[PDB]
RNA sequence: GCAGUCAAGCGUUCAUAGCGACAUUGCUUUUUGAUUGAUGUCGGCUCUUCCUAUCAUACCGAAGCAGAAUUCGGUAAGCGUUGGAUUGUUCACCCACUAAUAGGGAAGCUGGACCGUCGUGAGACAGGUUAGUUUACCCUACUGAUGAAUGUUACCGCAAUAGUAAUUGAACUUAGUACGAGAGGAACAGUUCAUUCGGAUAAUUGGUUUUUGCGGCUGUCUGAUCAGGCAUUGCCGCGAAGCUACCAUCCGCUGGAUUAUGGCUGAACGCCUCUAAGUCAGAAUCCAUGCUAGAACGCGGUGAUUUCUUUGCUCCACACAAUAUAGAUGGAUACGAAUAAGGCGUCCUUGUGGCGUCGCUGAACCAUAGCAGGCUAGCAACGGUGCACUUGGCGGAAAGGCCUUGGGUGCUUGCUGGCGAAUUGCAAUGUCAUUUUGCGUGGGGAUAAAUCAUUUGUAUACGACUUAGAUGUACAACGGGGUAUUGUAAGCAGUAGAGUAGCCUUGUUGUUACGAUCUGCUGAGAUUAAGCCUUUGUUGUCUGAUUUGU
RNA sequence: GUGAUUUCGAUUAACGAGAUUCCCACUGUCCCUAUCUACUAUCUAGCGAAACCACAGCCAAGGGAACGGGCUUGGCAGAAUCAGCGGGGCCCUGUUGAGCUU
RNA sequence: GUGAACAGCCUCUAGUUGAUAGAAUAAUGUAGAUAAGGGAAGUCGGCAAAAUAGAUCCGUAACUUCGGGAUAAGGAUUGGC
RNA sequence: AAAUAUGUAAAAUGAAGAGCUUUUAGUGGGCCAUUUUUGGUAAGCAGAACUGGCGAUGCGGGAUGAACCGAACGUAGAGUUAAGGUGCCGGAAUACACGCUCAUCAGACACCACAAAAGGUGUUAG
RNA sequence: GUCGAAUUUGGGUAUAGGGGCGAAAGACUAAUCGAACCAUCUAGUAGCUGGUUCCUGCCGAAGUUUCCCUCAGGAUAGCAG
């Protein structure tokens, strides 16, 4: 029994799925980047006015589970470039911003509150006077990389965490030549990139999560936590932070956030940017996810259409949720006992 | 003596996996090593200096009971406790090895 | 039933590919680009108003 | 198969001394298309893997193959290959279902023999002896989990190798078209679903309840009420959170090279030929892409690296020790390509050019004289070479090396001279190389972490994993507010309540005691993170132990 | 010797930890599993056996004769460990009858 | 006390609090339960579980050795005041 | 009439032990092959007689081994060989010479054996 | 399953191995009743299993004719002294 590609049944290595294949590079096109860090933030349902000619349910409204991603903006760090050998792949030269925030240093630290807190405090003297060091290191990866990578890490102080140590990781560049990869990274040291700056509504994502841990299960071993890599994720749906009316559409006029009633359960209020991708993702919910541009150019007419969303759920998921608003449960009960 | 027993974080400390907690034979040893610290005082040895420089554990005859074969396995301890203390050759030359060594000489001031 | 390899299915899907569907990707990424610009854009403006 | 028939050929050459390939009477047998299943010690299920002698799915070849459907055949094992009945378990076979329900190899519960008796054209004796041994706590395989050592410690990576996954049916449109007297009737391109299988997931619906969360019930006990105990989860209704379901939802791809086959050019063979040299397409095939693990003796990039633990740690120089060497003893001395061709030089009208020359071994080339290489005097030339510095580049495949600038400093065997060597006694490796590890000096440099213990739960058998903690938008315990669950608390009041009794101002809202229940205060009261969310409140805490150095 | 009794060797009410085929009801037997509770399983302190034991313990092919863990040739192979599991450890001779003949 | 009851369950007098302990709560095992839709399709074989169950009133077949079958089968009801 | 294949009796070659009489121990199966012979099967084969091999037996070789090829054994040194080999494993010529063959799983052998009767627009010599 | 008796049960007493007891089961008769247990005769009977204790030197088989009607068993020849 089982899928003989999934072998061994064995734990992760690390509770951050690795992204092991980024889009294939073409050169033409504008420097982005390939893949993107957020947390899984519960799930909820929304109404869908779908238009997909030929289905019975062209021009008729559907209901989807959507997983909600909580995305706020990435700080770019580092750069490190990559040349080709005869064996694969090898990094040349590590290149980091002047600033690392404590967010990023602690990831360096196994007892941060003991420590002297001495992290790149050594490397933070290259930029002295000329910068010829970081300006050496930089023309090294112009000259010789054949592969560009950012180092990024999350903002986890701006989620509900009780994690304080941020996540960091490569992410592929993809678009123009190497000098202008290497350009728009040292032109981005200590500055933020927002999701909405990497992906758009309608596209289709890739899901990297360490999946949820189940312990020991009857051949009998271990059972969940391991890394997967689900394709063809619809975004229905980019929204903003700082955006009032998350939850809002054009069909549903009630000012409201993506937030469902008493917050998402074990994960707390969407305060940031985030995603909305339709159906299931693997991990559970705070589980730290990457996002992936898909590796090749969908095929598929789901991949073109545009979501058209009708309304989303915002009530409780910690019972049987009856009311969107806290507003619109006082309206419906009335006037309590304690209001007088 | 560590067949199928449990592991432990606490023996990270010796760069082992299987560590134990045995309170009968801590109790055991720790008289005897008061029994030597004592026996250090009287004969007016420095205790700051003292260290375990012997500790021998063997068998004792066995005792039995019966509720087949059972058993204790009694032990002899001994240990001795010491001080810390801070800290011709000739050669059969043959008569070329002595030509040379001397020639040597010679070329040199 | 024709298999995910099949030869002939593959021929008509790079085809359909090369055309509409990549036509959306590149759109996409010009506007996502333009975007990005604006973020770096945002920011720097952020810079210069502490400096000023 | 039997007898033949002749013989392609053969038989020591020999046609009927003798054989003998390939080909030709009659069979259950009568014609006009009538009536004319085996298997008992094997069999079930599950379930792995392999074969191909392929049932289905993919691609081709032929056939009066019009179309549709089919038949026969070729490549092909990638992917699948039912639910039930059956007059003994089974397979034949039936009902249907399906794309099909192919055939095989390897392959754990389970539904006896002999000895002896009266007799014999003839039965019985129930006499006697003898056997029935394969029904986890160790080693190893497999599946998961730790882990010492490579200065320490931390983060980000690479990818050898290993595994690998998708599958089949339908619908729209093409179309009522092609094709056809008709009856009927396709497909490619473009769309949309579903089947089987797999990997996840818990928004919703359903199930589950020690949340003993809320409420209810019986019996008993605490004097009654209140509030509770016990009935081995006392029983019942609802029930968040969690777990979870084809009982719920989502996701599961695209390039090279080929097979059969169809060809192009084209000999062999002055025709011809898809084949010989060469070459174009082409299958669900192969290898990649992608996906999973990551060599615990594969590799890279990057951060920080201890102050007195009685100057600890580290990089240079000399100065001595110890160490052990898969094996120094002049130099690993750099085009590329071809071989039915090339290298070098020279020239021109600059190339697939003209002319000359070379190979036929590195048997070379360079180095190479000096106490294992001393000390001195000159000549000629301004070359060769080493050392410590310096100029300017170049090299990322594992660059860690190559080239160049300038001055200083030595040597010079290019040539001529002058002193020394002896005695290691006629040989004895006769000690001259380079790895590492320490100790001493003088020249500088830099001032950390990890583990335990405590803590979280995205983790968990134990380990392991993942969070947090020295004065802060810190953490914790309470409290507050949300969010949910239940279903209206205790107490009091009423002129509500089947009625019964007591009073008498014998009623037409006369009166009083008891009274299941009802009504109002009251969506009240209770619970609400233990793995819910949030917090301008209150109170407190902020630390012990161990080890690690190139 | 037969085993109640009656009626015509058959038949027979009542009864049964006796045997067989079905029916209603019921259902986790099943489609097809999922969840909850308790004791375990686990680790710790103390106490503390046994079975079995030539030696050992990775595979593939070969090794004529049940046959391979040791031999031949290959694949390989890295300290020390925890857990689950079970894949291995007819003619001859006499008697007797019954056919033929001097 | 409940109850038909020396049943089961709770209590008074009397007696005992003995069984190696502590910390965790994965699978598996054992014991005990619940379950949508379907309802023997499972299996050699309805094995095991489920369903039934006290009492009052009504009502009761074939067969019969006239004694039985019989609690046949099948209905209604059950609290408190 | 050369002799394949046995007897009798008398020249070759070899031989230091022979004959007789008393005595004592262990032993009392066969398997494989060659040769001849008689009888047989689709094909294997069966019954005899002889002679070897093995048993009680190590050593070299055939990668390995009951019956194959060499050779039988005190302890050592030197030399030469048997059978078998000489790209590397692995001691020893990637010797020399003349030919043949190209296999989409050649061949490197049991063979004067079975698939084996043939088929082929592969190639060579007749 | 049976549960007022062809019932259960204490103590006393009877029955003893060529036997007893038995609603009769090769049941039971003091932890194998195709026949108890204990001691002795008795170190009972061998087809047969298993084992059988230092060294070196030298010699060294057979693995088969025959007669006992033949098979076990024996005798004589053959081989070695």
């Amino acid at each position: 029994h089982g899928h003989l590609g999934f072998l061994p049944r064995k734990r992760a290595a690390s509770i951050r799925a690795r992204v092991k294949a980024f889009p294939k590079d073409d050169r033409s096109k504008p420097v982005a980047l390939t893949s993107f860090l957020g947390y899984k933030a519960g799930m909820t349902t929304i109404v869908r006015d779908l238009d997909r000619p030929g289905s019975k349910f062209h021009k008729r409204e559907v209901v989807e589970a959507v997983t909600v991603v909580d995305t706020p903006p990435v700080v770019v760090v580092g750069v490190v470039g990559y040349v080709e050998t005869p064996r694969g792949l090898r990094s040349l030269t590590t290149v980091w911003a002047e600033h690392l925030s404590d967010e990023v240093k602690r990831r360096f630290y196994k007892n941060w509150y003991k420590s002297k807190k001495k992290a790149f405090t050594k490397y933070s003297a290259k930029y002295a006077q000329d910068g010829a060091g970081i300006e050496r290191e930089l023309a090294r990866i112009k000259k010789y990389a054949s592969v560009v990578r950012v180092l990024v890490h999350t903002q986890i102080r701006k989620t509900p965490l009780a994690q304080k140590k941020a996540h960091l990781a490569e992410i592929q560049l993809n678009g123009g030549s190497i000098s202008e990869k290497v350009d728009w990274a040292r032109e981005h040291f200590e500055k933020t990139v927002a999701v909405d700056s990497v992906f758009e509504q309608n596209e289709m994502i890739d899901a990297i999560a360490v999946t949820k841990g189940h312990g020991f299960e009857g051949r009998a071993g271990q059972r969940g936590y391991h890394s997967r890599t689900s394709i063809n994720h619809k975004i229905y749906r980019v929204g903003k932070g700082d955006d009032e009316a998350n939850g809002a559409t054009s069909f549903d006029r009630t000012k409201k956030t993506i937030t469902p009633m008493g917050g998402f359960v074990h994960y707390g209020e969407i305060k940031n940017d985030f995603i909305m991708v339709k159906g299931c993702i693997p991990g559970n919910r705070k589980r730290i996810v990457t996002l992936r541009k898909s590796l090749y150019t969908n095929t598929s007419r789901k991949a073109l259409e545009e979501v058209s969303l009708k309304w989303i759920d915002t009530a409780s998921k910690f019972g049987k949720g009856r009311f969107q608003t806290p507003a619109e449960k006082h309206a419906f009960m009335g006037t309590l006992k304690k209001d007088l | 003596f560590n067949s199928s027993i449990g592991r432990t974080a606490q023996g990270k400390e010796f760069g082992v996996t299987k560590a134990r907690w045995p309170a009968k034979s801590v109790k055991f040893v720790q008289g005897l090593l008061q029994n030597a610290a004592a026996n250090a005082e009287a004969k007016g040895l420095d205790a700051t200096k003292l260290y375990v420089s012997h500790i021998q554990v063997n068998q004792a005859p066995k005792q039995r009971r019966r509720t087949n074969k059972y058993e204790s396995s009694p032990s002899h301890i001994e240990l001795v406790v010491t001080e810390k203390e801070e800290a011709k050759k000739v050669v059969r030359l043959t008569s070329r090895q002595r030509g040379r060594i001397a020639a040597q000489k010679r070329i040199a001031a | 039933a024709k298999s995910l390899r099949a030869s002939s299915h593959l021929n008509a899907k790079s085809v359909k590919r090369r055309g509409v569907f990549q036509k959306a990707v590149d759109a996409r990424e010009q506007r996502i680009s333009d975007k990005l610009k604006e973020d770096l854009l945002k920011q720097k403006l952020e810079d210069l108003k502490k400096k000023e």
